[PDB]
């Protein structure tokens, strides 16, 4: 029912209220052009970073500049750059707007949308190299953001303003854990609570389009499009606007941190945006260092990173959480770019490709994995069921050369390797399903307390699973008491351990046998 | 409720593409119509004016390649300069201006001598001596005076010594152009000659290059362009003594850049003005003083008049530019259009 | 309004232009060389705007025998080649001449051989199953209808003969249009495909174009955007399924970091260009299928001295839906295919795609020869005997699947004599399920090398002295 | 289901958007007039 | 005489100067970005003087927003911070601002952050030994009076807690004062050790100067010099024991050698600043003791790939007196400090400097620490009582020698209502003789947990 | 077309020519050789990578 009303009056609105008076502009003229990059004379009150439009609607970002021209990156559509064009001054830095209705869109680094679905409002602009909080706009990281990870939400555990790192080789599960991050937050975003809810901005840097494209589907199929949007700068994207994404997305979940809001920024991933940065530098004639980068990649990693932080009372509280994402080379974390990411993030997740081939999913290496907000950044339900986790899996690392000779072991021995075990087949989790707190407490507590002993191992998760469901259908009161206390009550406890034992006396392991007792 | 969102957003970029459609006719349908309107040259008239008129309305607001060293020691050159020619009389003006383009030359055919004239040194005296028993009695009192002076200040750069001379020898002509009270007509003939050159690519090549003899560029030059009856004296003689002292400059450019240092003789500015059609001469008055009150500074007007302006003028001064061009509002127009 | 060559560098020439007649950027420029033995006429792509009327270009052919100061044309548009259903049955170079038939196609459309990728909007993840006949392909890395597939390794570990093998099983049987991109190889390979194709009958549905390793840097490195802009006209215009086949696609990568210094750039890690990304990003965007139209794209992936953290490979890694990677150590214990079953990956192998009962015996494989692979170093020093007996078992377990992830495949017969094999999915998942329970841990290990189905095994065991 | 339907809007909307383009090329004269008026900076109702 | 900016290329900034008024080297120059949005002034550092009245210097602050031809203005020195006892309780970045509070110390003494050291002839010719009162640190790793003690630890071990304490130490036993150096420092962890030390009550006594990680090179680089300005003051001026913390020296490497890149120097080998080794120096020798005082330094050191010979943690060692190695198995136990005994090291647990029975105890000590640590396996995985009798002997002596390593730290009060304690050195070395000799072996084990010395010791037995 | 891997270590063992079974390849293979030799070693060199 397109009534031809709405098209004419938008039309004639337009060209009434067109008025292009002519405005004094400073001009320079493209004196050379190559790969991207545009040397430009003129434009004396330039300004550094500054952007610059060139003929045929093209932008640029003025980065060198010297007495005899200026170096642009170009942006886009370099092809169309000439010798001797005319580029005219912004008078303005890089910005980008900002605003509520970016939630659900996907956009390029210049916040333009790139989905289809039209025009986004914009709130307002922010500049891209707006400073960070300083020391003294923040307090003390304390709120948990839960992952749904089992592994991470025990081991290293992430709070709101933590900077977590998500480093390893290619395939080891590193986009599967930060959407998996993504689609847990939904249940907070369904709360409708502001100092619950968390806005999420996932930045694809370097990544076909297809797989952005996989990427917001198993978004949208959880609804994690309502709360996220998406900067996507994809392989065919100018090295500018792969190096600009990760200041895009995080000048958009600074805007809504600055207003109280918490937000969870996803970086997939920052290796792609320094190989950007790097040519970038490199067409420059920018002076190279090691692995050929410039002098400046540490800053421009920790210049990003340092914006992820959680507020203090005094500007509204809110937080942006970042999950910066590093592709490591035959687990070379020895590397420049991982070195320089690692020191600048608060704990690292490490995935190994042999862990993952081992059928330890996500392959999160625990043993050298790390969080610095640590036990902070937990419920105290979690801290008290998950204490024992790390003592109990690095012995059972020491044990497990002796796997087949556990009549040999003393009892001790052979109990933490079995244990150990079980500890490791909880730990499994499958893609795409996150987990409530609540049942992370519940299933740390079934294997940290002796529940699943008697569980065969190959049964573990099965059992765990049936479980989870079994409580969530008859018990959900201990879920509710976690959820509402974030502690578990002696009460909640017992009632626990009584429905554990009932669900045994039911339960049937794959082998025929009974895991009662 | 996925489904309903598709159906609803597809609906929306229907309508964005009939929008975009019917922009792209309405732009396309006043650019006819505009076309038609600047038929009449009256029409063009009035569009100048109109823009005028925003100029007066619009607020006012506030060489550079030299180095330092250089900068300075050229400045203290052609300060030199003003205090010698306080009082010298035209035909003197033009035999200085001679023998500094053969001194000039001499530079750069020596090439040792320029190298041991143009390094940097604390000391001066030595190189007043070496200059005088050059060419102490060859040339006049004021070119050997000027020399000194010049060899005597710090050059970033041997080539910017050679150029020092050059400009010397230029100001001299332009010192005689204004004795003989005709700058307007050897600025005009300087602009005339390097807009030809600007748009004749091939003779300026021709000239630019530096290998061939100098003499027969500038008899070609003579032959060609500068040799035509209707042409000022002073304009030509300066034009083929640059083409003579040409060090790599492109033709084209070093008589733009000889204008620019005419007008800026009298501290006039260039503003140059592409306009649809000739203007008149309150049209031209107007023009000269809002440029004058905008940029403060006297502004002297180069008008180049092209077709696809359609309207309007297009005003370029220094690095800045004010675009009154109606094809320019059309552009605007296209671009803007949802 | 014509250019002038000024200076001469190998394949990069520098021409000299007037004022407003520079061509624009890619434009192709011609030159004449006119001595005797080599002459023929260049075509300069414009790759550099330098400044005062320069430009640097590439030159297509060898610059041998040309002159500073020659004129040089500008044709006012990019390289083009023919594009239309007359490319069919035909051999093209990388500027779209006919090899096989001089001024064949001549009168054709022709199209701009460099293209912006499709719009984002037009995008559409591919999850649908592709199946070859290969058990290790089939099981371990499901190859996508739609989607992008490559063939990663070192040289001569048999990429050239899985992409002969896979136009035999995908193409000969395909509905729609073939385009093969010989980028950078060997002329004789290229041949012996021409000649097959047409033995096959596959020619008359396939559109081959060859720019070979003896071809100067910018033929290398325009001849698979060449053949990508027919198989994009294929797609977009004619609306059919296409198959792609490049064979090497490093080779446009390393034809760009050969002209990349003498472009004037600084070298980036590992003497690569530094724009790799890039590049190799606008080439691989473009080979994509967008909603409703399919491109099936299947890349041999050279990786430089068998290292996969090389920048090149690791660079083209993140365009892949399916990647098999094959390795030396796998082609040394002559194993054929050489695929690493650890190391390659498909994005389709999980439960939803494949089903429950195809995953869980993947995973199950590729647990036993992490295992396997664990092991492999203690069973050299201290011996099998050893091993905790539940280990042995896993071990024989591990060297009966390894074994028989091998097969023969058609296109390998003319180096072992075998007749090729082809094994349904369902077969494939049921034996490896089988071996991975130890159903066939009595017979010898030997019979599990390079055969079919079960049948095949059946067959070679009883040969070997052993019932099934 | 989600596929019928986004067939049939498809075709309703292709309908839709025909009829709309018909109807819509009487205004664009006034309109586009109006633009011209604007940008030349005099009204004229040419 | 001021100048103007000519290029710009991130951090690097050249400027030309009129021809007599060129800057010095290390100079600071003033420049202005007047961009709304990115309204600052940027402190340049002359690093090079390019000839031709040019230099080029590194932006303290990132660029953006800067213009060419912009003034720049000559401050007539090189970068100064403030001195003298009002900077006690304050955090300052690397130019000497205030943090917590803008304008703050303006207006006192600033001095120059490049100084040299003390002269040769005033440096003290014999190393002496810095009594911190910890039995473990004091008998096993005695730090050096003036030296540097290298930090190892990860995260939950103790190591904010191993700081608060030589604070407490440095300021109450020494009646000295401490300035903390952040290099590259985490702006949350910043944030968080400012908190954490006004909670403790240390601020008071603590200087504190963060050079954080989102700064251009030139502030990591130039933060550790600002901090030990402080600390020099301190020595010189108030003739007071100072205490300098650098965390980490490392990231001070690291930003060298990042500046070095950026003014296109040539990197040496592994892609290290070639004046690596004259950096550190440069750092290091001005940790010294001189004129009877001295400024004790304790530096976390990052080991790049866990490769000690490589060229940072190489040169870093050159320079270190003692290391102290923090481990999350000792940290579990409960044992605090969680320093590790077999693992930590000093260079002056030597006969010659700490007495001949002093290193007797420490080797006896360590032997058995070292022989249970052997037999640590066996127990957990045959048993412990598989062992023979004299190996059960020496696991219950070890473990009682291990416990009673542990103290109670005046850090630690916060936690616990108990206080600290300061042994004396002589009754840490005649106390472990005694341990060491099993003349306490009946005793409960927890009677040797987190205590001072022997008379602790008789009291927490009789309350078993 | 296909490499003669050479090892120092296969030499001394008196493997002469030292010829690197596993890693040595022909890409002409069968069509290089008479029908008689190409029936007698088709599937030599798997049989010694084996
Ligand atoms: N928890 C999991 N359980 C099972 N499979 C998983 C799990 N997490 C990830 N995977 C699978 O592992 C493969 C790699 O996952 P993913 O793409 O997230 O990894 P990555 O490291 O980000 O990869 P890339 O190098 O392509 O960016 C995919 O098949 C994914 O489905
Ligand atoms: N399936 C196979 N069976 C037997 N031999 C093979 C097989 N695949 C490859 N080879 C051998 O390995 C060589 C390398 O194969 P090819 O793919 O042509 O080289 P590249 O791997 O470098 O592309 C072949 O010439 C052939 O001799
Ligand atoms: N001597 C001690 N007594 C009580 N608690 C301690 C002691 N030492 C450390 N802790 C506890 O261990 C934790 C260590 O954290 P922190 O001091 O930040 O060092 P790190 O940075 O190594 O984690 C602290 O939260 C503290 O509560
Ligand atoms: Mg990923
Ligand atoms: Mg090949």
């Amino acid at each position: 029912t397109i009534s031809a009303a709405d098209i004419e009056g938008a039309i004639e609105d337009y060209v009434s209220s067109f008025s292009a008076d002519t405005e004094r502009e400073e001009i320079g003229t493209v004196i050379d052009a190559g790969d991207g990059i545009a040397h430009v004379e003129g434009l004396p009150s330039v300004m550094t970073q500054e952007l610059l439009e060139f003929p045929g609607g093209v932008l640029g970002v003025a980065l060198n500049l010297d007495e005899h021209s200026v170096g642009a990156v170009i942006l886009g559509e370099f092809e169309k750059i000439e010798e001797g064009q005319q580029v005219k001054r912004t008078g303005e830095v890089l910005s980008v707007p900002v605003g509520d209705a970016f939630l659900g869109r996907v956009v390029n680094p210049l916040g333009q949308p790139i989905d289809g679905q039209g025009d986004i409002a914009a709130e307002t602009r922010r500049a891209l190299e707006l400073q960070a909080p300083s020391v003294v706009q923040r307090q003390s990281v304390s709120e948990p953001l839960q992952t749904g990870i089992k592994a991470i939400d025990a081991m290293t555990p992430i709070g709101r303003g933590q900077r977590q790192l998500i480093i390893g080789d290619r395939k080891t599960g590193k986009t599967a854990v930060c959407v998996d991050t993504i689609l847990n937050q939904r249940e907070a975003w369904l709360t409708g609570d502001p100092k619950q809810q968390v806005r999420c901005v996932y930045v694809a840097i370097g990544q076909k389009g297809t797989t952005i494209a996989s990427v917001k589907r198993a978004l949208e199929e959880g609804g994690a499009m309502e709360y996220t949007t998406i900067v996507a700068a994809p392989a065919s994207d100018a090295a500018g606007f792969k190096w600009l994404a990760p200041y895009t997305g995080s000048a958009i979940g600074q805007h809504w941190m600055y207003n109280g809001k918490h937000v969870l920024i996803v970086f997939d991933d920052l290796s792609k945006q320094a190989d950007a940065y790097r040519a970038i530098s490199l067409l420059l004639r920018r002076p190279p260092g090691r692995e050929a980068f410039p002098g400046d990649v540490f800053y421009l990693h920790s210049r990003l990173l340092e914006r992820c932080a959680k507020l203090s009372d005094e500007l509204g509280g809110g937080s942006m959480t970042g999950l910066p994402i590093i592709e490591t080379k035959a687990n070379d974390i020895s590397a420049f770019i991982p070195t320089n990411v690692i020191s600048i993030t608060d704990g690292q997740c490490f995935l190994e490709s042999d862990l993952f081939n081992q059928g330890v999913r996500p392959a999160i290496n625990v043993g050298v994995s790390v969080s610095r907000v640590g036990g902070a950044a937990q419920i105290k339900a979690m801290k008290e069921v998950a204490g024992s986790l790390r003592l109990d899996l690095s012995q059972y690392r020491e044990l497990e050369a002796f796997a087949a000779f556990a009549s040999d072991l003393d009892a001790a021995s052979k109990a933490q390797l079995d244990r150990g075990a079980r500890l490791v087949e909880l730990l499994k989790q499958p893609q795409y399903s996150p987990l409530a707190v609540e049942e992370q407490v519940v299933a740390i507590f079934l294997g940290t307390q002796g529940h699943l002993d008697s569980v065969p191992v190959e049964d573990v998760q099965r059992f765990e699973s049936e479980l989870l469901e079994h409580v969530k259908a008859s018990h959900s009161d201990i879920f509710d008491g976690i959820r509402e206390t974030k502690k578990l009550s002696e009460e909640a406890e017992e009632k626990l351990v009584s429905v554990i034992n009932e669900f045994k006396k039911g339960f049937q392991a794959s082998d025929g046998s009974s895991v009662v007792v | 409720a996925q489904g309903a969102q598709q159906i609803q957003l597809m609906r929306q970029q229907l309508i964005r593409q009939l929008r975009t459609g019917l922009g792209a006719e309405a732009v396309n349908k006043a650019a006819e119509i505009v076309r038609a309107h600047v038929a009449d040259p009256q029409a063009q008239s009035a569009t100048v004016d109109r823009f005028l008129s925003e100029l007066e309305q619009m607020a006012p607001s506030s060489t550079s390649r030299l180095r330092a060293a250089s900068r300075q020691s050229l400045a203290a050159l052609v300060e030199k300069f003003d205090s010698v020619a306080g009082g010298l009389d035209a035909d003197g003006l033009t035999n200085l201006a001679d023998e500094l383009a053969s001194v000039a030359k001499l530079l750069l055919s020596e090439t040792a001598l320029n190298k041991h004239l143009a390094e940097p040194t604390d000391d001066s005296a030595p190189k007043v001596r070496l200059l005088e028993r050059l060419l102490s009695d060859k040339v006049s009192a004021t070119t050997l005076d000027l020399l000194r002076t010049a060899v005597s200040n710090r050059w970033s750069t041997e080539s910017n010594l050679i150029d020092a001379v050059e400009h010397t020898a230029r100001l001299a002509l332009l010192k005689r152009a204004e004795i003989a009270g005709e700058v307007d007509e050897v600025e005009e003939q300087l602009f005339r000659f390097g807009r030809v050159l600007d748009a004749e690519p091939r003779l300026s090549a021709l000239l630019s290059d530096y290998t061939t003899p100098a003499e027969g560029r500038v008899a070609l030059l003579d032959k060609a362009l500068t040799g035509r009856p209707g042409v000022n004296q002073t304009a030509a003689a300066l034009l083929s003594q640059t083409v003579g002292l040409l060090r790599g400059e492109r033709a084209d450019e070093a008589v733009i850049d000889l204008a620019e240092l005419a007008v800026s003789r009298r501290g006039e500015v260039v503003a140059h003005v592409s306009a649809a059609a000739e203007l008149s001469d309150a049209q031209r008055t107007r023009l000269t003083e809002v440029l004058s009150r905008i940029y403060g500074r006297p502004v002297s007007v180069q008008l180049h008049v092209d077709p696809e302006l359609l309207g309007g003028l297009s005003i370029t001064v220094g690095d800045e530019v004010i675009d009154g061009s109606i094809a320019s509002r059309l552009a605007a127009a296209q671009t803007g259009l949802p | 309004t014509a250019g002038r060559v000024v200076r001469i560098t190998g394949p990069v020439v520098d021409v000299e232009f007037p004022r407003g007649s520079v061509p624009e950027l890619f434009n192709a420029l011609h030159a004449e060389i006119t001595f005797g033995a080599l002459a023929k006429t260049l075509t300069l792509e414009v790759a550099q705007h330098l400044g005062d009327s320069l430009v640097r270009c590439i030159s297509m052919q060898p610059t041998d025998g040309l002159v500073r100061g020659v004129e040089v044309t500008d044709t006012g548009a990019s390289i083009s080649v023919p594009v239309g259903d007359g490319v069919k049955g035909h051999v093209f170079n990388a500027l779209g001449d006919c090899l096989d038939d001089p001024g064949y196609g001549k009168d054709f459309e022709h199209w701009s051989i460099h293209r912006k990728p499709p719009a984002f909007s037009d995008l559409e993840p591919r999850t649908e199953m592709l199946e070859t006949g290969l058990k290790v392909v089939d099981l371990l890395t499901p190859y996508v209808r739609g989607g992008k597939i490559a063939l990663f390794g070192g040289a001569g570990v048999g990429k050239t003969v899985l992409i002969q093998e896979m136009i035999n099983r995908i193409a000969r049987n395909f509905g729609g249009t073939s385009v093969f991109a010989g980028v950078g190889e060997r002329t004789r390979e290229g041949n012996d495909l021409w000649v097959e194709l047409a033995d096959a009958n596959v020619l008359k549905d396939t559109a081959l174009v060859f720019g070979q390793m003896d071809e100067p840097p910018g033929t290398r490195m325009r001849v698979a955007l060449s053949a990508l802009t027919m198989a994009e006209f294929f797609r977009d215009e004619q609306g059919q399924d296409v198959l792609l086949f490049i064979d090497n696609i490093f080779r446009f990568t390393q034809a760009g970091s050969e002209v990349s210094t003498l472009l004037g750039r600084m070298p980036s890690a590992v003497g690569y260009q530094p724009t790799l990304a890039d590049e190799m990003g606008e080439l691989q965007e473009r080979i994509t299928s967008t909603r409703g139209r399919s491109i099936t794209s299947m890349q041999a992936v050279y990786v430089p001295a068998d290292d996969y953290t090389d920048p090149a490979p690791a660079t083209t890694f993140a365009h892949l839906d399916a990647t098999t990677e094959l390795s030396r150590a796998v082609f040394s214990k002559g194993i054929f295919p050489a695929v690493d079953p650890l190391a390659s990956s498909s994005t389709i192998l999980d439960p939803a795609i494949v089903g429950d009962e195809h995953y869980r015996v993947a995973q199950e494989v590729i647990r036993i020869l992490q295992r396997y692979k664990d092991l492999q170093d203690i069973i050299a020093i201290l011996g099998i005997d050893e091993l905790s007996e539940e280990d042995k078992q896993l071990v024989n377990r591990a060297r009966r699947i390894e074994r028989f992830l091998s097969q023969n495949m058609m296109a390998a017969e003319q180096f072992t004599g075998q007749p090729g094999s082809t094994v349904p999915l369902k077969e494939t998942i049921e034996a490896f399920d089988k071996l991975t329970k130890g159903e066939f841990d009595h017979l010898p290990e030997q019979a599990f090398f390079l055969i079919g189905g079960l049948d095949d095994l059946a067959k070679k065991a009883e040969s070997l002295g052993a019932k099934l | 289901e989600v596929a019928q339907t986004l067939t049939q809007a498809d075709q309703q909307l292709s309908a839709q958007g025909d009829q709309v383009r018909s109807g819509l090329e009487s205004s664009v004269d006034g309109l586009s007039a109006k633009l011209a008026s604007r940008i030349l900076g005099v009204d004229v109702n040419s």
